[PDB]
C-alpha cells in the first residue's frame, strides 16, 4: 500500500464536504449529515494497485488566505470542485482557485469535478436560476473549463444519489500514481 | 480518551445517542439543534484525543525512547502542551454542561438549551488571547513537516519508532503530519458548527443572540490568527 494525499478545493456551496462524507461512509447518511469532515484514510484498489488515500477538506478556510495554504504540503491529487446548480462557482475556478493551486502544488494533477449533477434536471433549481438570467452548468461548459485550466480530467457526480462518486475517487488515485 | 466519554459519543448523532422514547418527546427543531451541538462536542473530543496522541505518544515517546538533539522534538510539535491545556479545559466545560443536563436515572438522555454563553466565554477575554497567540505560533507548521520528513528519511531509529507507534489500526488517520493538519484545520471548523447550531436556535431569543455574538467572536479570532501567520524556514 502506497500513501497518497488528496485535497478538495472550491467555493463554500460547491458541496465538497458532502462528497467526502458520502465517499468515506460509502452511504448517504440517512439520519444526520455532519457539518464538518475531519480527515480519512481510504483503502482503495485501482487497476490492480493498492493505495492508502488520505482525504482532506478545505471547508471553512476559503476566507483565510494564510491558513488555507497549510492544507497543500505533499498533495498528490487536487479535486477542484464546483456545483452544477451554481454557474458563479465555476466562473471562480480560473481566476481564483487555479492560480493558487498551481503555485502551492506545481505539477500536481487537478481533476475538475462538477458536483450536484442531479440538480441539472431539478424543477426548483431551473426556476430559481432563471430568476437571475442563468441556467445549470452544461456538460460541455465543464469540459471546456477543464481544458482552459489544464485539468488532468473533467468528471461529474451527485453525492445525494451516490452516482459517479466511486469513479471520481478511483480516477483521483490513478492521477496520484502518475509520475 | 476515557471509555466513559467514548461511549457517550459513539453514536453518529444525538437522535441515536439518546433513548428512542426520550427522542419521541421532542419537537423536530430541538432534535436538529441537538444533533449539531452533539457534533460540536464529539469533534472537540476527537481534537483533544489528537493533541493527546501528539504529547503522550509522539512527543513523550521520542523523549523517552530516542536520543534526538535538544530542540528537535520541540520543532516537531510546537505549542502542543499549550494547545492541549486550552482545548482540554474547553472540552471539560462542554462535557460538564451535558452532564448537568442529564435526566435523573439516565446517563444518555439530555438537552443542552444554553450553549452560547459557554462559547462567548471561550472566544473572549484571556482565553481568546491565549488561543490567538498559540495558534499564530501554524507559523511553525511547515518547518515541523520538513523536520519530520528529514528525520524519517535519514534516521533508522526514528523510522522504527514511527512505524512502531503508528502500527495500530486506531492511528490510521492519526500520523505525525495528519495530527499537525488536523490541529491547524480545527479553528476553521468552529464558524461552520456555530452557524448551523444558530440556524436551529431561534426558539429562545437570548440563545439566538448569544450564538450570534459567539460567532462574531470566533471570526474575529480567526481573522487575528490569519493576520499573524508567517511561515518559518530552517
Ligand atoms: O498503472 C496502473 O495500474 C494505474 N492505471 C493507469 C491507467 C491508465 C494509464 C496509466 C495508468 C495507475 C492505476
Amino acid at each position: 500500500a502506497i500513501r497518497k494525499k488528496l485535497v478538495i478545493v472550491g467555493d463554500g456551496a460547491c458541496g465538497k464536504t458532502c462528497l467526502l462524507i458520502v465517499f468515506s461512509k460509502d452511504q448517504f447518511p440517512e439520519v444526520y449529515v455532519p457539518t464538518v469532515f475531519e480527515n480519512y484514510v481510504a483503502d482503495i484498489e485501482v487497476d490492480g494497485k493498492q493505495v492508502e488515500l488520505a482525504l482532506w477538506d478545505t471547508a471553512g478556510q476559503e476566507d483565510y488566505d494564510r491558513l488555507r495554504p497549510l492544507s497543500y504540503p505533499d498533495t498528490d491529487v487536487i479535486l477542484m470542485c464546483f456545483s452544477i446548480d451554481s454557474p458563479d462557482s465555476l466562473e471562480n475556478i480560473p481566476e481564483k482557485w487555479t492560480p493558487e493551486v498551481k503555485h502551492f502544488c506545481p505539477n500536481v494533477p487537478i481533476i475538475l469535478v462538477g458536483n450536484k449533477k442531479d440538480l441539472r434536471n431539478d424543477e426548483h433549481t431551473r426556476r430559481e436560476l432563471a430568476k437571475m438570467k442563468q441556467e445549470p452548468v452544461k456538460p460541455e461548459e465543464g469540459r471546456d473549463m477543464a481544458n482552459r485550466i489544464g485539468a488532468f480530467g473533467y468528471m461529474e457526480c451527485s453525492a445525494k444519489t451516490k452516482d459517479g462518486v466511486r469513479e471520481v475517487f478511483e480516477m483521483a488515485t490513478r492521477a496520484a500514481l502518475q509520475a | 480518551s476515557m471509555e466513559m466519554d467514548e461511549k457517550d459519543f459513539a453514536a453518529d448523532s444525538w437522535s441515536l445517542a439518546v433513548d428512542s422514547s426520550f427522542l419521541q418527546q421532542h419537537k423536530k427543531e430541538v432534535m436538529k439543534q441537538q444533533d449539531v451541538i452533539y457534533e460540536l462536542i464529539q469533534t472537540e473530543l476527537h481534537h483533544v484525543r489528537t493533541l493527546k496522541i501528539m504529547t503522550r505518544l509522539f512527543r513523550t515517546g521520542m523523549l523517552e525512547e530516542l536520543h534526538l538533539e535538544p530542540g528537535v522534538v520541540q520543532g516537531l510539535f510546537p505549542c502542543v502542551d499549550e494547545l492541549s491545556d486550552i482545548h482540554t479545559r474547553f472540552l471539560s466545560q462542554l462535557l460538564e454542561r451535558r452532564r448537568q443536563a442529564l435526566c435523573p436515572g439516565s446517563t444518555r438522555n439530555f438537552v443542552i438549551h444554553r450553549l452560547g454563553d459557554l462559547l462567548i466565554s471561550q472566544f473572549s477575554g484571556p482565553s481568546a488571547e491565549q488561543m490567538c497567540k498559540t495558534y499564530s505560533e501554524c507559523s511553525r507548521h511547515s518547518k515541523a513537516l520538513k523536520l519530520y520528513k528529514e528525520l524519517y528519511a535519514r534516521d533508522k531509529r526514528f523510522q522504527q519508532f514511527i512505524r512502531k507507534v503508528t502500527r495500530p489500526a486506531v492511528l490510521k488517520r492519526h500520523g505525525v503530519q495528519e495530527c499537525i493538519l488536523l490541529v491547524t484545520q480545527r479553528i476553521t471548523k468552529y464558524p461552520l458548527l456555530i452557524s448551523r447550531i444558530l440556524q436551529h436556535s431561534h426558539g429562545i431569543e437570548e440563545e439566538r443572540q448569544d450564538l450570534t455574538t459567539a460567532l462574531g467572536l470566533v471570526k474575529e479570532l480567526l481573522s487575528n490568527v490569519d493576520e499573524g501567520i508567517y511561515q518559518l524556514e530552517k
